[PDB]
């Protein structure tokens, strides 16, 4: 076709983001894909006079390999194209799939003058070589620019199927295609075969159900006998949840901590202590009212390691307002990595995020940058990449949320 | 002599225009020897003699074979050109190469002005050759070609090098082409016959396209002294280093002395540095003359024995595995040798005290084993098998319960002691039968005095006042006083949130002379619950 001016935002230059080390495998993989597609003019080599760069990686399922671009930086810098909106219906529907379109990018030509934009390199081993440069011809896959280009193709595309099925709900996000309905799950999954051979038709390919991400309810621990100590523990979490809940009181547990009594020791609970205590439960049946999702605002997710393989996590906006929260356990063959566990973690809070609100939270991931960044490409499959900090988990915040049901 | 190499397009940046900076006049002698120089440059094809039009202008130098050499100073055009794609940085380590039959060196001779300069940019290289008479117009001139020291060149020349590279490599996939700076290493596995057949092959397809080159004569013979190493066809070794000897030791021989050692450490074992740097205290200059003490000149004397030890090196196989072991040396203090099998390492290192707020020995261990596959991944693309001084059972006690998300790759247990270890552990329940310390500290972190203490269920108890203190000081040394006090088991209760850190992280290492003492004394410990509580009414 033709192509559509495409500019940076306002006295943004390109990035310059280094390309980290790669194992021989992943270097020859992406050598292979390469020389595919500088031979059907999607990628063309480039002179030194371009100083830019974006990441490239390799990624898997079983055989072969996919490649995937880091654009992070790009996207940031990229102009803003105000995409489609945002279905409400379709994070209430009862099962969604995601299908992968990236390759439906690979036939439309990206304007010219942005193409320089889209250099990356492929390293080499021990400096032996200079990396092999390259830079985009067409809309690439992973950058903002490519689906909202391809926006005026792609509804063109998906109204046949679309008049068709007045029910089901289709929502695009990056190369990921979101569709859902309420059919049963032989005539869900036969209906997307329907929509993929429909894809097939042109070029584009060769389980979620929202209606349980439900934010847990924190249940207090429940005793025969009370210690000094487990008094202590519980004043100390109910201190806590305060700051969630203001009606929540510990003035009576704690009149019941004066003196110094050993430990171990047993006290009876007094009437009072037992009402406040039950106060306290009834507060806590569930989430605190008022909370609602503002669009100007960011998502925030935040993770903390609770051991054993399992993982807490809470989505918000502002403090102690939760928009949603839960628990990751560790599946079949991680039990000795948790690099494996945190990046299946993200990947499905961030899934989470996209079905609900059109847009991927911002991390805040409990392990060091060094360890993350040296090992979470072995496990990633998403052809999208979420915004990451790393931090030190609060000793209480981990406490409190071990205590979810 | 000049190539029939496409231009690459070359922009000045964003705004600004070309140099416009005057010439700085010269003498009559190195005139005339200018004018010799660039007669025979314009013979060459190198530079062309322009008129009026041309605005812009770069000072030209001479300096001195014996003889005159032209010098051009590029600084003002360059902070005006466009940015290049960054020159590699990384220099291949020896450790890295595989062994070949075969290995010849070629060096590009006048690697950049055989290139050729974007046509449209030419004219911003304009400089002039003055005149012993002032007033009279001068010499003007232009470069057709990349010029040295030109922001640039470094980075046009070793691309157009890669693209004449590219068909010849495509022949001939099993020969190995190393490019550096303008440095081309080939080695290959056939017959020494057939590779200098080969490699004058080669010499024939680079002089097609304007690069000249060393023959067989005018060249290099192994072993090779590159960056530092002596590359012989078997194995590889270090250049010797060379410690001076005076009877007077200023305090900047002191000073690269240090340095020259501690880059050292990393080939040899037991070099020491401690005496020598305690020289340093309190210098007053760089030229201070400080007397060498006793042990420092043990120190030296020793180190010098070691530096004649024959240290050297293996090429890599990818054929056979790739393992790595670690020693603790001291607290925070590792050393390492890759190798592929017993006694033949491929290299060895050190990595420094990494000393800071808390650690634990476990910790430091995860993180020298990720500088080692980083660094593993760059050199060898590949991860070695790790054998680690520490048990699994310890490994998995620590990972297992740490907040923080940990890994090792594939490792394997090796008792070569000392291990590293957990120094204790805080008990998961409260002690039955152990006394329980009730403690506080507060303290006006205005006149640094205040106090801290304890009281215990058993009726014990103590008050210290601390004159120049602080707050979270008042707090841990109140820890400290019970953890003195107490006996063998003990229950400790604080409503410090320092302490809580304490809990999460269980550290043996810290900057902090009272954690220090504090984590001494629960070593010590054969039982100690530590918990926290909220600190208001
Ligand atoms: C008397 C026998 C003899 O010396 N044989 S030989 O042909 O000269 C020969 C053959 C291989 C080797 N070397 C090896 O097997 C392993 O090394 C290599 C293996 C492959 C390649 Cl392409 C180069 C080398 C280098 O020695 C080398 C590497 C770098 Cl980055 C800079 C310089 C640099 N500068 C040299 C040597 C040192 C000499």
């Amino acid at each position: 076709i033709e192509t559509v001016p495409v500019k940076l935002k306002p006295g943004m230059d390109g990035p310059k983001v280094k390309q980290w080390p790669l194992t021989e495998e992943k270097i020859k993989a992406l050598v292979e894909i390469c020389t595919e597609m500088e031979k059907e003019g999607k990628i063309s080599k480039i002179g030194p006079e371009n100083p830019y760069n974006t990441p490239v990686f390799a990624i898997k399922d079983s055989t072969k390999w996919r490649k995937l671009v880091d654009f992070r930086e790009l996207n940031k810098r990229t102009q803003d194209f105000w995409g489609i909106p945002h279905p409400a219906g379709l994070k209430k529907k009862k099962s969604v799939t995601v299908l992968d379109v990236g390759d439906a990018y690979f036939s439309v030509p990206l304007d010219e003058d942005f193409r320089k934009y889209t250099a990356f390199t492929i390293p080499s081993i021990n400096n032996e070589t200079p990396g092999i440069r390259y830079q985009y011809n067409v809309l690439p896959q992973g950058w903002k620019g490519s689906p909202a280009i391809f926006q005026s193709s792609m509804t063109k595309i998906l109204e046949p199927f679309r008049k068709q099925n007045p029910d089901i709900v289709i929502y695009q996000y990056m190369d990921d295609l979101y569709v859902g309905s309420d059919l049963e799950i032989g005539q869900h999954r036969t209906k997307i075969e329907e929509l993929r051979q429909h894809l097939l038709r042109w070029g584009l390919t060769t389980e979620l159900h929202p209606d349980k991400w439900t934010v847990q309810p924190i249940v207090l621990p429940e005793k025969d006998s009370w210690t000094v100590n487990d008094i202590q523990k519980l004043v100390g979490k109910l201190n806590w949840a305060s700051q969630i809940y203001p009606g929540i009181k510990v003035r009576q547990l704690c009149k019941l901590l004066r003196g110094t009594k050993a430990l171990t020791e047993v006290i009876p609970l007094t009437e009072e202590a037992e009402l406040e205590l039950a106060e306290n439960r009834e507060i806590l049946k569930e989430p605190v009212h008022g909370v609602y999702y503002d669009p100007s605002k960011d998502l925030i997710a935040e993770i903390q390691k609770q051991g054993q393989g399992q993982w807490t996590y809470q989505i918000y906006q502002e403090p102690f307002k939760n928009l949603k929260t839960g628990k990751y356990a560790r599946m079949r063959g991680a039990h000795t990595n948790d690099v494996k566990q945190l990046t299946e973690a993200v990947q499905k809070i961030t899934t989470e995020s996209i079905v609900i609100w059109g847009k991927t939270p911002k991390f805040k991931l409990p392990i060091q940058k060094e360890t993350w960044e040296t090992w979470w490409t072995e496990y990633w499959q998403a052809t999208w990449i979420p915004e990451w900090e790393f931090v030190n988990t609060p000793p209480l915040v981990k406490l409190w949320y071990q205590l979810e049901k | 002599p000049i190539s029939p190499i496409e231009t690459v397009p070359v922009k000045l940046k964003p705004g600004m225009d070309g140099p416009k900076v005057k010439q700085w006049p010269l003498t009559e002698e190195k005139i005339k020897a200018l004018v010799e120089i660039c007669t025979e440059m314009e013979k060459e094809g190198k530079i062309s003699k322009i008129g009026p039009e041309n605005p812009y202008n770069t000072p030209v130098f001479a300096i001195k074979s014996t003889k005159w050499r032209k010098l051009v100073d590029f600084r003002e055009l360059n902070k005006r050109t466009q940015d290049f794609w960054e020159v590699q940085l990384g220099i291949p380590h020896p450790a890295g190469i595989k062994k070949k039959k075969s290995v010849t060196v070629l060096d590009v001779g006048d690697a950049y002005f055989s290139v050729p300069l974007d046509e449209d940019f030419r004219k911003y290289t304009a400089f002039t050759i003055p005149s012993i008479n002032n007033e009279t117009p001068g010499i003007r001139y232009q470069y057709n070609v990349l010029p040295q020291g030109w922001k640039g060149s470094p980075a046009i020349f070793q691309s157009s090098m890669t693209k004449i590279l590219e068909p010849f490599r495509k022949q001939n996939p099993d020969i190995v082409i190393y490019q550096y700076m303008d440095d081309l290493y080939v080695g290959s596995d056939l017959e020494i016959g057939q590779h200098r057949t080969k490699i004058e092959e080669l010499r024939q397809h680079l002089l097609r396209w304007g690069l000249t080159t060393p023959d067989k004569k005018h060249q290099k013979e192994p072993p090779f002294l590159w960056m530092g190493y002596e590359l012989h066809p078997d194995k590889w070794t270090v250049q010797p280093i060379v410690l001076p000897e005076k009877d007077s030791w200023t305090v900047n021989d002191i000073q690269k002395l240090v340095g020259k050692l501690n880059w050292a450490s990393q080939i040899y074992p037991g070099i020491k540095v401690r005496q020598l740097c305690k020289l340093l205290r309190g210098t007053k200059a760089l030229t201070e003359v400080i007397p060498l003490t006793e042990e420092a000149e043990l120190e030296l004397a020793e180190n010098r024995e070691i530096l004649k030890e024959p240290v050297h090196g293996v090429y890599y196989d990818p054929s056979k595995d790739l393992i790595a072991e670690i020693q603790k040396q001291g607290q925070g203090q590792w050393t390492y040798q890759i190798y592929q099998e017993p006694f033949k390492n491929l290299k060895t290192g050190k990595y420094a005290r990494m000393r800071g707020a808390h650690t634990n020995d476990v910790k430091q261990l995860t993180e020298a084993v990720q500088k080692i596959t980083t660094e593993s991944i760059v050199i060898w693309g590949k991860t070695p098998k790790f054998k680690l001084p520490i048990q699994k059972e310890t490994w998995e006690t620590w990972w297992t319960e740490y907040w923080q998300a940990t890994w090792i790759p594939e490792w394997e247990f090796v008792n070569t002691p000392p291990l590293v270890k957990l120094w204790y552990q805080l008990e998961k329940e409260p002690i039955v039968g152990a006394e329980t310390f009730y403690v506080d500290g507060a303290a006006n972190r205005e006149t640094k005095l205040g106090k801290a203490g304890y009281v215990t269920n058993r009726g014990r108890q103590k008050v210290v006042t601390l004159t120049d203190t602080t707050n979270q000081k008042t707090e841990l040394q109140a820890i400290y006083l019970a953890l003195q006090d107490s006996g063998l088991e003990v229950n400790i209760v604080t409503d410090s949130q320092y302490a809580l850190g304490i809990i999460q992280a269980q550290p043996d290492q810290s900057e902090s002379e009272l954690v220090n003492q504090i984590i001494e004394q629960l070593i010590k410990k054969e039982k100690v619950y530590l918990a926290w509580v909220p600190a208001h009414k």
